RNA sequence: ACGAGAACAUGCGCGACAUUCCGAA
């Protein structure tokens, strides 16, 4: 899919030296979001998710700056413009599909490894 | 003599068994289904005089989505000139759909026409799920398993048959029908088997075929005639002898679960040039009441 | 004359039910079409059956529930109880969510002897999990219906604070039942005023 | 006449609690951490069969003391005795997680450890998931009166259980600091039966 | 008067044992 594509493009060391060490925090973020998520029962993102999504997206910039490889990473998977679709369509379903995108990209970065 | 159609959906699997509790049969025979019409009415406390006198009932065929299923006539088939393994698909064929009923007794079925037929046949899943005994072990003994072999059918897939007789009989296996929705038929129905629901219709679709006139007839029930109309119906006949065996179930027969007597009946699908009537049995051997065994023939005629 | 009551109703998993019957390590008992867990009735019935056993305490009650083949006294069993099948809400509720209808569970067993842990892998229905039960009560005798109500209830009570399949003793088993209706489907008897749980 | 009676409390953890599914077990419909049963009942017995007494050369759990048998049950062919105890899984409580909602804790975390090498004194870093302190778990045990007689010495017995597991861990490695957890006794009533149970306790 | 009737796939079992987030400035 997507995800395999954008792996394997940035395969030669993947997305300029990226590891799971690097990603480890926006990794917890995202679960602990998508963990509050998943208890709630709602079809639309509450107040509270909204802000955390915020928290999440400057967290991937904060990130980004730190990092080279995160850098390109963001830049090349389109995470921080999926969580800003998230954010616009508030929508329960679209923000599974971005954690099961998240956790596909990982997936298959830690298979090419 | 009115033909009504008798639809049965099952919800929970079913325990149809031949000679063990692990068999898992699709059907059961007319003698089956009418020795739980007898159960029924005895405990709804109802005349048995329609049921023994003027009720003539088919065994339980497969229905899926698409056709409801006959079984397949004790017919002679021809095949190729070179085509003997050929003959095998007409023998490990069962039921063939009513629209193509016909063209199998005009012989226009090949052999790989009845190889997809059988094939098409949707009714259902045999399995066999094991189940333990632990009454034992609070007597400082062991667990004993034991196996049951059930059969789901598909969702829109079930067992039909027909009824004939007359308005009184109709309705009073109307209402009997109603009561064996719960009380269940098959094998361990107090053990989670055989509960249904029963729709009755009227069957034009079949009434095309029991109108039909022709020079054979084929028996859609497990039936025998007596001795006088067996000396002259079993001529040119191509049948399947059927041993019907089993305990008398019943709490007044005796003290302890004694069997019945052994029966034998034609099968269902023999082809006969003598069309006879069959009765209604009895298999009790010196019991409180008479166990009885349906064996009435339920005709179809047909063109050879 | 003759009366059958029928009891619908939902078992809730309390907690992650496993009753045995690809490969799997100790799989649960399933559909064999849509591959679906089940609670067999026969399950539900000898647990019932036990529970009652210990409480009267076979006993001329057990024998008009639940049957009996005893030579002479062969009593028809009033209750029968169908398979609890994978509820269709618990199956649109797990179907989001994206929760598997099975669990897997991982347990130990450390040695008297060489304090070395065994692993076991054994297959459980998930807590969010519902099955729908159905049971018909036969009225052979009308007197009887009461006490045969008051017993089932006694039962159930007993099975809600205890498991219904594989080792309830270490947390698992645990379920509810919620009764949406019991109405009588043959015969003129009045269940309105019958109960259970 | 049987009688069950239900003990339902609270497990409040006290040092981080990781009990292996390094992530810990989960709940599958709730994605909340849980104590399985399992796991309560496995170290109640092991506590109790050491401070009662070890058989020498036992090999088999159903060679523990007969009254460990009577409680937690045995399985030996013939001498087939029912568990009396039945501990169900303890569940992260509402109350906890309304709590932990507050402040934003995530139910759960990471912590880092490391192994050094005697000689070579690398350090192998790792990381291991634990359950927060503050987390509180719903317990819940039913306990079968089988014989009237023995039923307060067995609470005895279970008490000391508790005893011991209020001084112990309840998972993974608590030598190091997990696993210490607290038992707080919400009720003690006979939820089946005409027992009495209002002089029974088990802390 | 259903190859039927009675029959818990169930009893025992800790995902646990050893492990410094440390050397360096």
């Amino acid at each position: 899919n997507f995800a395999r594509k954008v792996v394997e493009e940035n395969k030669r060391v993947l997305f300029n030296g990226l590891t799971t060490s690097k990603l480890r925090n926006l990794l917890e973020l995202i679960n602990h979001v998508y963990t509050k998520v998943y208890n709630s029962d709602d079809t639309t993102l509450s107040e509270d998710v909204r802000d955390e999504l915020e928290y999440l997206k400057v967290k991937f910039a904060y990130e980004s700056g730190r990092e080279p490889a995160v850098r390109t990473f963001i830049e090349k998977t389109y995470v921080d413009k999926l969580v800003d679709v998230v954010l616009k369509k508030n929508t329960k379903k679209i923000f599974l599909d971005y954690c099961k995108y998240f956790e596909a990209l990982v997936a298959y970065a830690k298979f090419y490894r | 003599l009115v033909v009504k159609l008798v639809k049965l959906t099952f919800k929970s699997p079913v325990h149809f068994g031949m000679k063990r509790l692990s068999d898992s049969n699709h059907t059961i025979a007319a003698d089956t289904l009418f020795s739980a019409l007898i159960i029924e009415a005895l405990q709804q406390q109802l005349e048995l005089s329609h049921l023994l006198n003027n009720l003539v009932i088919t065994d339980l065929f497969p229905y899926n989505k698409t056709s409801y299923f006959l079984p397949k006539p004790l017919i002679r088939i021809e095949g190729k000139k070179g085509d003997e393994s050929g003959y095998k698909a007409f023998k490990k064929l069962t039921y063939i759909p009513v629209e193509n009923y016909s063209e199998y007794l005009r012989g226009e079925i090949d052999s790989l026409e009845a190889s997809k037929i059988a094939e098409s046949l949707n009714l259902g899943k045999a399995s066999l799920s094991t189940k333990v005994s632990l009454q034992a072990v609070d007597h400082n003994g062991e667990s004993e398993p034991y196996s049951v072999g059930n059969f789901t059918f598909y969702p829109e897939s079930g067992l039909y048959f027909l009824a004939k007789g007359n308005a009184d009989t109709i309705g009073q296996l109307e209402i009997l029908m109603h009561a064996l929705q719960y009380s269940g038929i098959g094998g361990k129905r107090s053990a989670g088997y055989g509960q249904f629901r029963c729709t009755i219709e009227d069957s034009g679709k079949f009434d095309s075929l029991l109108s039909q006139t022709g020079n054979i007839a084929i028996l859609l029930s497990s039936a025998m005639a007596s001795d006088e109309e067996l000396v002259d119906c079993l001529e040119d006949a191509r049948y399947l002898l059927k041993k019907r065996t089993g305990f008398v179930q019943s709490k007044t027969y005796a003290d302890q679960l004694v069997k019945k007597k052994d029966f034998y009946a034609f099968s269902a699908g023999s082809t006969f040039y003598q069309k006879f009537n069959g009765k209604i049995f009895d298999v009790s051997d010196n019991g409180r009441h008479s166990v009885y065994r349906y064996a009435k023939a339920f005709w179809l005629e047909g063109k050879i | 004359m003759y009366s059958k009551i029928r009891i619908v109703g939902k078992i809730d998993v309390l907690t992650g039910l496993h009753i045995g019957g690809g490969a799997i390590a100790s799989p649960v008992v399933r559909d064999p079409y849509s591959r679906l867990p089940i609670i067999p009735g026969s399950s539900i019935k000898g647990k019932m059956r036990s529970l009652l056993a210990k409480h009267i305490g076979d006993a001329p009650e057990i024998l008009r529930l639940f049957g009996s083949s005893q030579k002479g006294a062969i009593q028809s069993s009033r209750l029968q109880i169908s398979d609890a099948f994978f509820s269709k809400a618990s199956q649109e509720e797990f179907d989001k969510k994206d929760l598997a209808y099975t669990e897997t569970k991982f347990e130990n067993t450390i040695s008297r002897l060489t304090a070395v842990a065994n692993p076991r892998q054994i297959e459980r229905v998930t807590r969010g999990a519902s099955f729908d039960f159905h049971i018909i009560y036969n009225v052979e005798n009308i007197n009887e219906v009461m006490a045969d109500f008051e017993n089932i209830k006694t039962a159930i009570h007993l099975l809600e604070n205890d498991y219904l399949g594989g080792g309830g003793t270490r947390g698992n088993g645990r379920i509810r039942f919620v009764i949406d209706s019991i109405d009588t489907v043959v015969g003129d008897f009045d269940s309105s005023n019958l109960s259970i749980k």
